[PDB]
């Protein structure tokens, strides 16, 4: 902290310790998708 | 302040360490001054 005090009568206020703990935040997103089983069915049953 | 003309401006400066308490909603006085603040008029030209 910065410190500073003076005066005659003018009280001082004494030193000062700060410590903040700031957390952070999730977001967690989700883009659904979507391939057929007729899409998949081509590679995977080899037609003539 | 019926000092002499340059007494009385210092008597506006070095003298006029009554300020209005922060804290308080109603006004109150100070308690402890910690600055001359710039008065109004009374105690230089006594007007409102």
């Amino acid at each position: 902290v910065p410190r500073v005090a003076t005066g005659a009568g003018i009280p001082t206020s004494r030193q000062t310790t700060v410590m903040v703990s700031k957390y952070s935040e999730k977001s967690p997103i989700t883009i659904p998708f979507e391939i057929s089983a007729a899409c998949l069915t081509h590679l995977k049953e080899t037609f003539e | 302040a019926n000092k002499t003309l340059f007494k009385t401006v210092e008597e506006y400066l070095n003298r006029s360490q009554d300020c209005i308490h922060g804290e308080t909603d109603l006004q109150y006085i100070c308690v402890e001054g910690t600055n001359s603040i710039v008065e109004k008029p009374c105690r230089f030209l006594q007007e409102a």
